[PDB]
């Protein structure tokens, strides 16, 4: 799915935003 | 998961906090 890794870029960035210091974790799988 | 919730619906940044460490 493109649109699918598409959005999980945008993911990413908003995360990084949101948790500062604390970090995060993407999981797809 | 994430993408099965954030990326069907979009997620509120009180929902992206979940995802944190
Ligand atoms: C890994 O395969 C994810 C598991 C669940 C699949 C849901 C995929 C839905 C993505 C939709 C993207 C639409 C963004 C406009
Ligand atoms: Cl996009
Ligand atoms: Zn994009």
């Amino acid at each position: 799915f493109v649109n699918q890794h598409l959005c999980g870029s945008h993911l990413v960035e908003a995360l990084y935003l949101v948790c500062g210091e604390r970090g995060f974790f993407y999981t797809p799988k | 998961g994430i993408v099965e919730q954030c990326c069907t619906s979009i997620c509120s940044l009180y929902q992206l906090e979940n995802y944190c460490n």
